[PDB]
C-alpha cells in the first residue's frame, strides 16, 4: 500500500547502502550512494521537507556526488571492475541484504519488530500531525530565519567554507 | 681511572628503529633524517 | 606557507576549539570540531613529504570518523528529548557514542594508534599543537557531559590507555614516538579522574599542556627528532640539557617538582571516593612512563654521548630559534608545588 | 670593532629597553593602586 | 629589523631587490686551473661579490674577529696532511672532506643570504655541488674507505636539497700533464707529491659527473685555460645567456622567504652536518669534545653570544 | 501520485527507447566482424572542487527570497552581503593565487 | 519508535561497519563516510520535521553545507595520495609504521 | 560479563562444583575470544585456517585456565570446609598459572603466572569479603 | 557570578599582603625565569639585560597577586557554603553527646 510509502524507500534506502557498503568499484559504490540518495530524498520530501528535499539532489547529488565521481574518474578507477566480482563484496552484500529481508519480513508479519531495540510497524504515517492550515511551509519560514536568528551560524559557516577554499589550496599546492 | 662514560657500542644501543629487536620487527629501519622519502 | 595565511590558518584552528568551549548548542560544539579539523590539516602537510601526507590522511580519517559518530550522538539525543543543549545527554546508547567519539579525538586508547604515527609524521611545531592545543575542545566537552558518562566505559579507557602509553613508550626511539604515548598515559590520568572531581581533570590538563610544550620547545630549539641527536645537546648548550632533565623528572611525576601535584591531587580525590585499586595500580603502572623518561636523561643530560667533528662548525653560531616562552614555561614545569592551593582558581 | 660582522645585539635597542622599563613601572603603579582600592573597599564593607 | 615573517609581511620581498644582473656563478676546474684568478675578474667585471674558495677555516672568517683559529677547533683537519699521507689510520683524509663539504655548505648559505637580502650576486670557487669531485678522488685512490663515501653521500642528501643551484657553472678545462706542471712550478712542497692518477680522478668526476649533471639544470660554460685568460670574453658570454633552465625560474617571494629563513639561521644550516652516524674518522670522545668545547669558550670574546663579551670590549651589557 | 507517474513515464520510456534502439533486425547470418592516475591536470581537481564550494555557497543563498520577508530585515541585509562578500573574497583569493590559471 | 528510524539507523550502521571494513581503495572508505552523513542528515530532517522544530529546519543544512566541506577536504587528501603513489590504496600509507 | 560475573558470585563458595567450573570456564573462554579477536584483526594471519587456529589455540587456552581455577579453588573450600577463605583462590590461581605453562610450555612461565595469578586471584576474594570497589561510584 | 575571575563579592575579603610569602615566592619564580632566559641566550646570567630581568618579575608579581586573590576567594566560598549547608540541615549535622575517657571503654593491647 501507498500508506507504507516512507517504509518501502527506507527499505530501498537500506540495500542501497548495502550497496556501497560492501564496496565494489568505486564507480559503482557511488552510484550506490547515488541511488540512496535519491531515495533518502523521496523519503524527506514525504515529511514535508521539500526544500530540504530538493537540497539533497541539488547539492548532495549534484555537488558533492559530482565531485566524487570526477575525482574518481581522474584519480582511482578509470573502468570498473565487474560488480560483486570479488568473493568478499558478495559475501557482504548478500549477507546485508538477508539482515534486511528477515527486519522486513518480521516487522511487516508482526507490525512490530525487535532488532536490538523495539520498533512500531504500523506505517510512519501514524505519528504524523492532524492540524495544519496555514498560509506558508513551516520548513521554508525555518531556513529563512537563518537571516534573522542565525547571524552567529552565517558568520562561522561562511568563515569555514572561506577556509576551506584557502585550505585546499595550501593542500593540493605540494 | 677516568670516569667511564658512553662509546660508540653503548650509544648505537639507542639509534636502531626500536629499542627492543624481535622478529617481527627485524625489517624495520629508521626514517629519514629529515623526514622526505624519495619519490 | 605565506606567513599572513600561517596567521590566519592559526587563528582557525584556534576559533574553532575557542567555539567548542563557549556554544551551548551541539549543532555549533560540532561545527567547532569540524572547523578546527579543516584549519590542522595544512599545518600537517606543510613541509610535503609521503610521511606528512599519509600522517594528514590517518588524522583526517579518524577524526572524520569521530565527528560522526559525535552527530549521530547529537541526533539520537535530540530524538530522545528534542532539544540541543549541551549538558548532560538524555539517552545511554548516545553518551557511549559520544564518551567513544570524545575517545577517538582525544587518541586513547584503544583507539590511540594514530597519536604516534600522526605525531612522527609532522614537524614539531605542528605535533605540539596536536598535542597540546587539540586536547582542549573534547576535554571541554567529557568535562560538561561527565553527569551521565558511563562509569565502567570512562574507567576502562583511562586504564587502557595508562597502560598503553607506558607499555608504548618503553620501545621507542623516536622524540616523537615518546612524546605521543606519553600523551596517550597522562590523557588517562585526566580522565580516571573525571567522574570524581573534573577540577582535577582541569588541573592535569593544565599541567601536562604546560609540561609538554616546554619539551616540544626544547626539542625545536636544537632540530632534535631522534634520541641519539637530542645526546648531541651537551656539546653545544649545556644548560638545555639541565632544563631537559628537570622536565623529564617533572613529567615523570617526582616529588618536589611539578608534575608530582596533578598525580598527588588525583589519588586524593580517588581515595575520598573509596577508590583504592584503581589510584594505585596507576601511580605503580605510571613508572613504566618514568623508565623512558629516566633513559632519557642518561642519555642527554646525566652522560655524555660521542660527538662528530663537525660539531665544532656549531660552537661558532647562536641560537636563533624564537624558543618563545621557554623561560617562562620550564620555571613552572619544575617549580610550582609549593603554590598547590592555587588550583582552586579552576573550581 | 672587535668584531668582524657587527652584531646582531651590539648596541641596545633603546625603544624596547624603554618600552621593557616603562612596562614595568606602569605595572607596578597599577598593582599598588589596585591593591590601596582593595584594602579600602575591604574596609569599607567590612565597617572598619 | 632582523628578517623574519614580520620584515616579509611588511615588504621584504627578494622579487623587490633582485635584477637581471643578480644571478650566482661559480668556477669549477682541476687543481691549478687558474680558477681562483677568472673568479675574480669576473667578479670585478660584473659588479659582483667574490667569495675566496672556502677552506678550513672559511667558518672562522665569517665569526668572532674573523681570524683563523688554532687547529684543534676545526677537529685536527690538515690539507698538508692529506698530501703528505693521504692513508694515515688517524682518519684525517676523509674528517677533512667531511669539514670542508660543511665548509662549502656554510659558505653557499652566506652567498644565497647576500643574493636575497641586497640582490648582488655572487661569485663562488667550486660549490657543495662540485665537492663530491674530490671525494670521488679520494676514494677511487684508496685513501678513504667505502663507508666514508656512503656518510658522505648521507649528508649531502639531506643537505643539498634545500638550496638552489648556481645560475652560472664556469669550467676551466686544463688537462692532467699541464696540471701537474703547474704545481710543480707553483713550488708547495706538499702539493707536488700530488699523482696524476688522483688528478685525473678529480677530472673525470668533473666531466663524467658533475658536468652533464649541472648542465641539466644550469648554464655551463667550459674554457680552455688558453679561453680562461680572456676574462673579457668571458664575461662577455655571461651577459648573452638566455636562462631558460632550472629551478630559478619557478621561484616567487613566498619560495624565497622560506628559503630566506633558512640560510640566515647558521645552525639550522648546519644541522645534518653532525647527524648520528658513528664513523670513526669523524667520531669524537667526550672526553676530548668536553675539553676541547671548555677550550673554546675560553678564547676571546667566544664565551657569551656577540656582544655581551665585556673582555673585547662590550659595553652595555645590564640594559642588552 | 502525478509527479511519480511524470517520472515513471520519462525514464520508462527513455530505457524502451534506449532498449529498441540496441535490438533491431539486422538480417546478417554470418559471425560479426586500470584505476590508476588518469593524466589530468591538478587544475581540473580544483575546478570541481572549487565548484563544489561555491555550491555549499548557493546552497546558503538560495533561502533569500523567503528571508527578504522578515521584520528584522537590517539584520537580514547585513548577513546576505557578508555572505556573498566572502564568497567575492573566495574567488579574489584564487584569483590572485593563480588558482585560475591554465598556464603551466 | 517509529518503523522508519528502524532503516535509518540500520543505515547508518551499515555504513559505519563499511567504513571501519577497509578494502584497498580509499576511494571506497570516502565513500562510506559520505552514506553516514546521508543517513544523519534523513534523521535529522525526520526528527525535525515531524516535531514541527521549526528554526531547527536549517540543521540539516548546516550538516550538509560542513560535511560536504570535510569531504571537499578529503578528497584533496586523496588525490595527493595518488599523486605519490599512483594508486589510492591506503596499505601504500604504511610509513608510519617505523 | 555482568551475568555470567552474577551467576559466579551467587553461588555459595565450596559447593555446586560444577555450576562454578563452568561459571570461570565462560569466563576464561570470552577472554580467549576478546584475545583471539585483536589478535587476528591487528597481526593478520597468513591464512583463513592459520586465523582459526590461533583462535582455538587462544580461547582453549584461557577456557583451560578458567576451567582449572573454578575447580580446583571450588574444591580446595568444600575440602577444607572453609568457604570465605582466600587461600582457596590463591590455590586455585596458581594451578591456573601452571596450565599456561604448560600451554605455553615454559616452566619459568607457569612458575611466574602461578605466583602473579595466584596472588591476584586472592587478592580478588579478599576484595569480594571486605567490598573493594575496583570502579567505585563517585560519592564526594 | 558568571565567567567572571573576581565576582564582586570578593571585594569584601581582605587582600592578600603585598608581603605575602606565596607572593614572594611568586616574584621569585619571575626572577629565575630571567636569569634562564640569559643562560639558554648565552648572556652573562646574573647581570645582562636588568630591564628585561625586572620586567619578569613584575610580571610574574602581577599575575600572582590576582591568582592569590581568586584563591582565596574560592576558599572563603567553599567555607561560606559549608557552614550555610550544616545551618539549613541540622538533621544531618547534630552535636554528638561526647563522654570522658574515665567512661568510654578501650581495650588494652600489652607489647610483652
Ligand atoms: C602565579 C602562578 C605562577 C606565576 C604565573 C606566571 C605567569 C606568566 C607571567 C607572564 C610572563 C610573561 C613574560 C615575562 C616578561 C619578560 C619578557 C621581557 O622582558 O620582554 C621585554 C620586551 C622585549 O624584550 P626582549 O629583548 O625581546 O627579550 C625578552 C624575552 O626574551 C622575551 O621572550 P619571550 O618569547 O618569552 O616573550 C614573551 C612575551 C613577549 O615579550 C614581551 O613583550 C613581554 C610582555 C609581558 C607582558 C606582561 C604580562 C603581565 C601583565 C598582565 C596583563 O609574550 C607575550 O606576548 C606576553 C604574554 O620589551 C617589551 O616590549 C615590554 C612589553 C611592552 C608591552
Ligand atoms: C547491522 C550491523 C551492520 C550490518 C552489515 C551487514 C552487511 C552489509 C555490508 C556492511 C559492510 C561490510 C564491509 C565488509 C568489508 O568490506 O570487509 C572487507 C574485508 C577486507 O577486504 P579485502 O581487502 O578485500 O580482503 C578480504 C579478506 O580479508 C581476505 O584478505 P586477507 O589478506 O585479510 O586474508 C587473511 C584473512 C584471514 O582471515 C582469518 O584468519 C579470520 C579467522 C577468524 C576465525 C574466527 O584476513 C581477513 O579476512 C580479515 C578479517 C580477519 C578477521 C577479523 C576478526 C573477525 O573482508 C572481510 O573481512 C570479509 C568480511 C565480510 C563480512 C561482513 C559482515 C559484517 C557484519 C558486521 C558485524 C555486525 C554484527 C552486529
Ligand atoms: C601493582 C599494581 C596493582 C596495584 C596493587 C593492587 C591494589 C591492591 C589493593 C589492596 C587492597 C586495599 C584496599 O582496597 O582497601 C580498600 C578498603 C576501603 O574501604 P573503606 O570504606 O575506606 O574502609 C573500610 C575498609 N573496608 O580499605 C582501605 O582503604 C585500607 C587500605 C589503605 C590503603 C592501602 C594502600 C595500598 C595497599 C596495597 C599495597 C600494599 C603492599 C605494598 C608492597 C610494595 C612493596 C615494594
Ligand atoms: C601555557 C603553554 C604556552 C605554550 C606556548 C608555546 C609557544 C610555542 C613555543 C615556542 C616555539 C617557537 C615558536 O615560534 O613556535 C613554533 C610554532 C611555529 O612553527 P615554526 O616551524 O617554528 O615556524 C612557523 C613557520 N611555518 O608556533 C606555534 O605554532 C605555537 C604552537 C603552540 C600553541 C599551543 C600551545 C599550547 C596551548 C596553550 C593554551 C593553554 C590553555
Ligand atoms: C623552589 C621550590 C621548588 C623546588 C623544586 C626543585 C627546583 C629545581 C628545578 C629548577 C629547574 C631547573 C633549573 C636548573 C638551572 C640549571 C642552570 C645550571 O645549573 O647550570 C647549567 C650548566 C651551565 O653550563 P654552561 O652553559 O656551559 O655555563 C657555564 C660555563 N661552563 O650546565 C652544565 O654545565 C651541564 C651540567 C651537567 C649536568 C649536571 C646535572 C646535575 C645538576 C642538575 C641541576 C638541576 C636540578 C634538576 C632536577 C631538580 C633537582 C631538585
Ligand atoms: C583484564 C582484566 C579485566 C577484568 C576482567 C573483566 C571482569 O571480570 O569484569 C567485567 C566487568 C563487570 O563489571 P560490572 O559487574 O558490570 O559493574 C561494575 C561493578 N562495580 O565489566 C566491566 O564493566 C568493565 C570492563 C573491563 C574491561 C577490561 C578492563
Ligand atoms: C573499550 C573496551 C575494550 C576492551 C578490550 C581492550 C583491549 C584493547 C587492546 C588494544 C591493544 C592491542 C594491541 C596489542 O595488545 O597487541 C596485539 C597482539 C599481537 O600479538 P599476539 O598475536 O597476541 O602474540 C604474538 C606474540 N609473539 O595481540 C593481542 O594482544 C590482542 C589482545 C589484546 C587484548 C587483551
Ligand atoms: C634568595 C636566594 C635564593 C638562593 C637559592 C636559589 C636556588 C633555587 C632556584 C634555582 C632555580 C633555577 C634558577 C635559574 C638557573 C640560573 C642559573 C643558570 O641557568 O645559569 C648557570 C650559570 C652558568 O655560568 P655562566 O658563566 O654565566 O654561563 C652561562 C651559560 N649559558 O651560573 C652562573 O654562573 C650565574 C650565577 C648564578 C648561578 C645560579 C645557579 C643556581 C643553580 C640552581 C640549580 C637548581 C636547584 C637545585
Ligand atoms: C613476589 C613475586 C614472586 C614472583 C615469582 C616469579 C618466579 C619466576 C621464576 C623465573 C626464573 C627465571 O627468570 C628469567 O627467565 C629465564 C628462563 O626462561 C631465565 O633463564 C635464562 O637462562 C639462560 C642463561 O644461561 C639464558 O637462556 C637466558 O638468560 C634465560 O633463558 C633467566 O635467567 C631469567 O631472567
Ligand atoms: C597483583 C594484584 C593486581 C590487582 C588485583 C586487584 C584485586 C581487586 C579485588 C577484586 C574486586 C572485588 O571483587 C568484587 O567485590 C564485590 C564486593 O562488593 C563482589 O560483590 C558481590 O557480593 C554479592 C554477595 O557477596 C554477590 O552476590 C554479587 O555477585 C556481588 O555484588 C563482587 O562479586 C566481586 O567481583
Ligand atoms: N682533499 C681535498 N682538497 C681540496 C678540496 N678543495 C680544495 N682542495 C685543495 O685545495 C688546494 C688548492 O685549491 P685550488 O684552488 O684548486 O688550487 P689553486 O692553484 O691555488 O687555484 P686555481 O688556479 O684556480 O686552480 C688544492 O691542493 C686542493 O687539493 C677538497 O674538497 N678536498
Ligand atoms: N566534584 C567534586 N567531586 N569536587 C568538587 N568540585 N566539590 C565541590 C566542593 C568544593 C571544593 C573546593 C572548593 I575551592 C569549592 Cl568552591 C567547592
Ligand atoms: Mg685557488
Amino acid at each position: 500500500m501507498m500508506l507504507y510509502i516512507v517504509f518501502i524507500l527506507s527499505v530501498i534506502f537500506v540495500m542501497g547502502f548495502v550497496g556501497f557498503s560492501s564496496k565494489p568499484s568505486p564507480i559503482y559504490g557511488g552510484l550506490g550512494l547515488i541511488v540512496s540518495g535519491g531515495v533518502g530524498c523521496g523519503i524527506v520530501l514525504n515529511f514535508g521537507g521539500s526544500f530540504l528535499g530538493l537540497m539533497v539532489f541539488l547539492i548532495y547529488l549534484g555537488g558533492m556526488m559530482v565531485v566524487f565521481g570526477y575525482t574518481t574518474a581522474m584519480a582511482t578507477e578509470q573502468y570498473p571492475e565487474i560488480w560483486l566480482s570479488n568473493k568478499a563484496v558478495l559475501g557482504a552484500f548478500v549477507t546485508g541484504l538477508l539482515m534486511e529481508f528477515f527486519m522486513v519480513y518480521y516487522v511487516l508479519k508482526d507490525k512490530e519488530v525487535e532488532v536490538v531495540f523495539e520498533f512500531n510497524g504500523l506505517g510512519d504515517w501514524v505519528i504524523y500531525d492532524t492540524g495544519d492550515s496555514g498560509f506558508f511551509s513551516e520548513e521554508a519560514m525555518g531556513i529563512a530565519a537563518l537571516y534573522s536568528y542565525g547571524t552567529w551560524l552565517v558568520i562561522v559557516t561562511g568563515w569555514s567554507l572561506l577556509i576551506g577554499v584557502v585550505v585546499i589550496m595550501e593542500i593540493t599546492r605540494g | 681511572a677516568r670516569q667511564w662514560q658512553p662509546d660508540v657500542e653503548w650509544a648505537e644501543q639507542y639509534g636502531g628503529a626500536v629499542m627492543y629487536p624481535t622478529k617481527e620487527t627485524a625489517h624495520w629501519k629508521p626514517p629519514p633524517w629529515n623526514d622526505v622519502d624519495p619519490p | 606557507m605565506n606567513p599572513i595565511i600561517f596567521i590566519i590558518i592559526l587563528l582557525t584552528i584556534m576559533l574553532g576549539t575557542i567555539i567548542v568551549m563557549i556554544s551551548s548548542h551541539w549543532l555549533l560544539v560540532w561545527i567547532g570540531f569540524e572547523m578546527n579539523m579543516l584549519a590542522i590539516i595544512p599545518i600537517m602537510m606543510k613541509n610535503h613529504n609521503p610521511r606528512a601526507t599519509e600522517a594528514s590522511t590517518k588524522y583526517f580519517l579518524t577524526q572524520s570518523t569521530a565527528s560522526m559518530l559525535l552527530m549521530m550522538a547529537v541526533i539520537i539525543n535530540l530524538m530522545f528529548s528534542g532539544q540541543w543543549t549541551v549538558m548532560k545527554l538524555f539517552n545511554p546508547m548516545a553518551s557511549m557514542l559520544m564518551t567513544m567519539a570524545l575517545a577517538m579525538k582525544l587518541g586513547m586508547a584503544p583507539f590511540h594508534f594514530w597519536v604516534p604515527e600522526v605525531t612522527q609524521g609532522i614537524p614539531l611545531s605542528s605535533g605540539l599543537i596536536l598535542l597540546t592545543w587539540q586536547k582542549l575542545a573534547p576535554m571541554s566537552v567529557l568535562y560538561q557531559i561527565f553527569p551521565s558518562i558511563n562509569l565502567n566505559l570512562i574507567l576502562t579507557l583511562s586504564v587502557l590507555s595508562i597502560l598503553i602509553g607506558g607499555w608504548g613508550g618503553l620501545n621507542q626511539t623516536q622524540l616523537r614516538k615518546i612524546m605521543a604515548y606519553s600523551s596517550i598515559a597522562h590523557m588517562g590520568w585526566m580522565t580516571a579522574v573525571l567522574p570524581y572531581n573534573p577540577t582535577m581533570t582541569l588541573l592535569n590538563l593544565i599541567i601536562y599542556i604546560i609540561m609538554t610544550s616546554t619539551m616540544f620547545t626544547m626539542f625545536m630549539a636544537n632540530s632534535t627528532t631522534t634520541t641519539l641527536s637530542l645526546s648531541h645537546t651537551w656539546n653545544k648548550t649545556p644548560i638545555m640539557t639541565v632544563l631537559i632533565l628537570a622536565t623529564l623528572l617533572s613529567m615523570g611525576g617526582l616529588p618536589p617538582l611539578s608534575g608530582f601535584m596533578p598525580k598527588w591531587m588525583i589519588i586524593q580525590e580517588m581515595t575520598k571516593n573509596n577508590s583504592i585499586i584503581l589510584p594505585t595500580f596507576m601511580a605503580i603502572t605510571a613508572l613504566l612512563n618514568l623508565y623512558f623518561y629516566m633513559r632519557l636523561t642518561y642519555s642527554t643530560t646525566l652522560t655524555m654521548f660521542p660527538s662528530t667533528n663537525n660539531m665544532k662548525m656549531k660552537w661558532q653560531f647562536p641560537l636563533m630559534k624564537k624558543m618563545t616562552f621557554l623561560p617562562t614555561m620550564v620555571v613552572l614545569s619544575t617549580m610550582m608545588l609549593p603554590l598547590t592551593p592555587m588550583l582552586s582558581v579552576l573550581e | 670593532k672587535f668584531y668582524i660582522q657587527e652584531p646582531p645585539h651590539g648596541s641596545p635597542n633603546w625603544l624596547k629597553v624603554g618600552l621593557t622599563l616603562g612596562t614595568s613601572v606602569f605595572l607596578w603603579i597599577y598593582l599598588i593602586k589596585q591593591h590601596n582600592e582593595d584594602v579600602l573597599e575591604y574596609k569599607r564593607r567590612n565597617g572598619l | 629589523l632582523q628578517y623574519g615573517p614580520l620584515a616579509y609581511i611588511l615588504g621584504e620581498k627578494a622579487t623587490k631587490k633582485m635584477t637581471e644582473k643578480s644571478k650566482l656563478i661559480t668556477v669549477d676546474g682541476n687543481i691549478c686551473s687558474g680558477k681562483s684568478k677568472l673568479a675574480k675578474e669576473i667578479a670585478e667585471k660584473l659588479g659582483l661579490k667574490h667569495f675566496p674558495e672556502a677552506g678550513i677555516h672559511y667558518v672562522d672568517s665569517t665569526t668572532g674577529d674573523g681570524k683563523p683559529l688554532p687547529v684543534q677547533f676545526s677537529g685536527n683537519c690538515s690539507l698538508e696532511k692529506f698530501y703528505d699521507d693521504p692513508k694515515s689510520n688517524d682518519g684525517n683524509s676523509y674528517r677533512l672532506q667531511a669539514w670542508l663539504y660543511a665548509s662549502r655548505l656554510l659558505q653557499y648559505a652566506d652567498a644565497l643570504e647576500h643574493l636575497l637580502s641586497t640582490g648582488q650576486g655572487v661569485v663562488l670557487e667550486r660549490s657543495i655541488y662540485s665537492d663530491f669531485v674530490f671525494l670521488e678522488a679520494m676514494y677511487r685512490q684508496g685513501f678513504i674507505r667505502k663507508q666514508c663515501v656512503d656518510h658522505y653521500n648521507q649528508v649531502k642528501k639531506v643537505t643539498i636539497c634545500e638550496y638552489l643551484p648556481p645560475h652560472v657553472v664556469v669550467y676551466v678545462d686544463v688537462p692532467v700533464p699541464e696540471v701537474q706542471s703547474r704545481i710543480q712550478k707553483k713550488g708547495n712542497p706538499h702539493e707536488m707529491k700530488i699523482t696524476s692518477a688522483y688528478l685525473q680522478d678529480i677530472e673525470n668526476a668533473y666531466k663524467g659527473t658533475f658536468l652533464p649533471e649541472m648542465s641539466e639544470k644550469c648554464e655551463v660554460l667550459q674554457y680552455s685555460a688558453w679561453e680562461a685568460q680572456d676574462a673579457e670574453k668571458v664575461v662577455e658570454d655571461i651577459e648573452y645567456l638566455k636562462y631558460d633552465k632550472g629551478p630559478w625560474l619557478d621561484q616567487n617571494d613566498r619560495k624565497l622567504h622560506k628559503l630566506r629563513m633558512l640560510v640566515q639561521d647558521k645552525l639550522e644550516v648546519l644541522n645534518y652536518t653532525s647527524i648520528p652516524v658513528f664513523l670513526p674518522e669523524v667520531t669524537v670522545g667526550a672526553h676530548q669534545s668536553d675539553q676541547v668545547f671548555q677550550e673554546f669558550t675560553e678564547l676571546p670574546g667566544r664565551k657569551y653570544r656577540a656582544g655581551y663579551n665585556e673582555d673585547v670590549g662590550d659595553k652595555w651589557i645590564w640594559l642588552k | 501520485m502525478n509527479l511519480m507517474l511524470a517520472l515513471l513515464t520519462n525514464f520508462t520510456l527513455a530505457t524502451l527507447l534506449v532498449i529498441i534502439a540496441f535490438w533491431l533486425p539486422q538480417l546478417n547470418v554470418y559471425s560479426e566482424k586500470g584505476s590508476a592516475r588518469l593524466p589530468f591536470s591538478m587544475k581540473f581537481f580544483l575546478v570541481a572542487i572549487t565548484f563544489l564550494l561555491f555550491d555549499l555557497e548557493i546552497a546558503l543563498l538560495l533561502p533569500l527570497p523567503w528571508a527578504s520577508q522578515t521584520a528584522n530585515l537590517n539584520t537580514m541585509l547585513t548577513m546576505a552581503l557578508f555572505l556573498i562578500i566572502l564568497l567575492a573574497v573566495s574567488l579574489a583569493y584564487e584569483w590572485t593565487q593563480k588558482g585560475l590559471e591554465w598556464t603551466e | 519508535m517509529s518503523m522508519v528510524y528502524m532503516n535509518i539507523m540500520m543505515a547508518f550502521t551499515v555504513s559505519l561497519v563499511g567504513l571501519l571494513m577497509y578494502r584497498s581503495h580509499l576511494m571506497s572508505s570516502l565513500l562510506c563516510l559520505e552514506g553516514m552523513m546521508l543517513s544523519l542528515f534523513v534523521m535529522a530532517a525526520l526528527t525535525i520535521l515531524n516535531s514541527h522544530f521549526t528554526l531547527a529546519s536549517m540543521m540539516p543544512i548546516i550538516l550538509l553545507v560542513f560535511a560536504a566541506c570535510e569531504a571537499a577536504l578529503g578528497l584533496s587528501l586523496l588525490v595527493m595520495v595518488s599523486n605519490t603513489y599512483g594508486t589510492d590504496y591506503v596499505q601504500n600509507l604504511n610509513l608510519l609504521q617505523c | 560479563a555482568k551475568t555470567v560475573l552474577r551467576q559466579y558470585w551467587d553461588i555459595p563458595e565450596g559447593t555446586e562444583c560444577h555450576r562454578k567450573t563452568y561459571a570461570t570456564t565462560s569466563i576464561g573462554g570470552a577472554a580467549g575470544l576478546v584475545v583471539s579477536a585483536y589478535s587476528v584483526a591487528l597481526k593478520t594471519p597468513t591464512s583463513f585456517l592459520e586465523g582459526v587456529a590461533r583462535t582455538g589455540r587462544y580461547t582453549f587456552t584461557a577456557a583451560a585456565i578458567g576451567a582449572i581455577f573454578g575447580l580446583t579453588s571450588c574444591i580446595s573450600a568444600q575440602v577444607r570446609e572453609k568457604p570465605d577463605d582466600p587461600l582457596n583462590y590463591l590455590i586455585g590461581g596458581c594451578a591456573g598459572g601452571l596450565i599456561l605453562g604448560a600451554r605455553t610450555r615454559s616452566y619459568g612461565i607457569g612458575a611466574a603466572a602461578c605466583a602473579y595469578m595466584g596472588l591476584t586471584a586472592a587478592l580478588v576474594k579478599m576484595g569480594q569479603l571486605e567490598g573493594w570497589q575496583v570502579f567505585a561510584e563517585p560519592k564526594v | 557570578a558568571t565567567f567572571q575571575f573576581l565576582p564582586d563579592e570578593a571585594r569584601s575579603l581582605p587582600p592578600p599582603k603585598l608581603t605575602d610569602p606565596r607572593l614572594a615566592f611568586v616574584g621569585f619564580l619571575g626572577y629565575c625565569s630571567g636569569l634562564i632566559d640569559n643562560a639558554i641566550r648565552r648572556r652573562p646570567v646574573l647581570l645582562a639585560g636588568l630591564h628585561r630581568q625586572l620586567l619578569y618579575i613584575t610580571s610574574f608579581v602581577f599575575v600572582g597577586y590576582y591568582l592569590l586573590k581568586r584563591q582565596d576567594y574560592m576558599y572563603a566560598v567553599r567555607d561560606h557554603d559549608m557552614f550555610s549547608y550544616i545551618k539549613s540541615h541540622p538533621e544531618d549535622f547534630p552535636e554528638k553527646d561526647k563522654k570522658t575517657y574515665g567512661e568510654v571503654f578501650e581495650e588494652f593491647h600489652p607489647v610483652r
